[PDB]
Formats: C-alpha cells, sequence, structure tokens
C-alpha cells in the first residue's frame, strides 16, 4: 500500500530498492522496470512542481486499476549519458498479471504524461529529443 | 492573477520561463488563444495541435476552467525515460 515517488538527479540502485519494494509477503510478485539512456549527453528538463505529482498520479490510477502492494517510481533529471539508468518503476501485486500489467501502464504513461523533457548536446549544438508516437499508442491501449 | 509557465521549446520560442495574467479567461483555451495573440513568436510556440496543458500541476483538457490563483502550464509532448 506505500508509494515511494523520487524525482531528483540522484543515481539510484535496483539493489538498494528492491529490498523495500519486496518486503511484504502478501507483495507474491514484483516487477521492476529500468530505463536507461539510449554519443551525446541528455538533458532532461522537468516540470519540478509537477513531476512528483504526475508519477503519483498515475500510480494511483494503475492501483484502482489493480490491487497492488508496494509501488516505487524513480526519475532522474540532470544530466545524464547513454548507459545511465534514468527511470525505475517497481510494482507488486499478488500475481504477476497484476504487477507486470501494471509496471507496463506505468512506464507507457509516464512516457506520455510525466512532465520531462529531453534534449540531447551534439556537435551542432542542443537538440531536443522527439516524441515518439509509439507511446503515444502504446499509452492509449490502456 | 494566473500564473503561467512554459517549458522546454514553448519557453525557448515564448521568450520566457513563467508570466502572470489576470483571471479573465475562462478556460485554458480561452488563456492560450489570448497568449498566442500576443506576438507571431507566441503564437507559434502556443498553437501546435501538439501542445499539452496542465492546470495546478495536473494535466488538463483545454476546456479545463480557469480561476484565480491558478497555476497554467503550457509544454510540448514529453519526452521522458
Ligand atoms: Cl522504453
Ligand atoms: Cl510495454
Ligand atoms: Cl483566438
Amino acid at each position: 500500500a506505500e508509494t515511494k515517488i523520487v524525482v531528483g538527479p540522484q543515481p539510484f540502485s535496483v539493489g538498494e530498492e528492491y529490498p523495500w519494494l519486496a518486503e511484504r509477503d502478501e507483495d507474491g510478485a514484483v516487477v521492476t522496470f529500468t530505463g536507461k539512456v539510449r554519443v551525446n549527453a541528455l538533458t532532461l528538463e522537468h516540470y519540478p512542481g509537477m513531476t512528483e505529482k504526475a508519477l503519483a498520479e498515475i500510480v494511483d490510477e494503475a492501483r484502482n486499476r489493480w490491487p497492488l502492494g508496494r509501488v516505487t517510481v524513480i526519475h532522474r533529471i540532470g544530466e545524464l549519458w547513454p548507459g545511465d539508468e534514468i527511470v525505475f518503476v517497481g510494482v507488486t501485486s499478488a500475481h504477476r498479471s497484476s504487477a507486470f500489467e501494471a509496471g507496463q501502464f506505468i512506464m507507457d504513461y509516464l512516457k506520455t504524461r510525466a512532465p520531462f523533457w529531453k534534449r540531447e548536446a551534439t556537435p551542432e549544438g542542443d537538440r531536443w529529443v522527439e516524441a515518439r508516437e509509439s507511446d503515444q499508442q502504446a499509452a492509449k491501449r490502456w | 492573477m494566473i500564473k503561467v509557465l512554459f517549458f522546454a521549446q514553448v519557453r525557448e520560442l515564448v521568450g520566457t520561463d513563467a508570466t502572470e495574467v489576470a483571471a479573465d479567461f475562462p478556460t485554458v483555451e480561452a488563456l492560450r488563444q489570448h497568449m498566442a495573440a500576443q506576438s507571431d513568436r507566441w503564437a507559434l510556440a502556443l498553437e501546435d495541435g501538439k501542445l499539452l496543458a496542465a492546470v495546478n500541476q495536473t494535466l488538463v483538457s483545454f476546456d479545463h476552467p480557469l480561476t484565480d490563483g491558478d497555476e497554467v502550464a503550457f509544454f510540448p509532448p514529453v519526452t521522458g525515460g
């Protein structure tokens, strides 16, 4: 039932987050998703007063769609490099289906609703990364 | 007043991060149109069919009503991780 939401520049560690997320015996299914930056540095601009709230609104909606246990959502900001972990979603449930589906949903909605914008520091200047129509479609299925 | 925040490309094109407007608009849309009408740059920034809006840090329809003290933000489609 508790939700951990963190938005900030600091790195996170899946091994550090997992124990808490997985602690409840009634939370028999634990799914995590880590997304890394996909060589140019990326800088993640964000709307600070909204990013945590938006992530929390997505988890609240997930909790109404699936019976979830602990959930953790972490999204980094600042300058990151390919290979760096940018986002972590941890979800638990009694059954795997709920856990997987909610993880997918949380990611799909994060990718279309959480106010972060990536810019790439290319040789010719900063360039904004393009939003993907595939994220829109993925989100629209829910 | 209503505080209007801009992000990313929108911010870049409008040329400010934030501004205040009187609460004389019934909806986000009415406000968007008023801001768009201030200049060609503002219209460009704030006329994209994919522009998003938030009111008090929630994403909303452009038909969302506005009220004094609200914080409105206009921004492009998001690109987080
Ligand atoms: Cl992905
Ligand atoms: Cl998926
Ligand atoms: Cl108009």
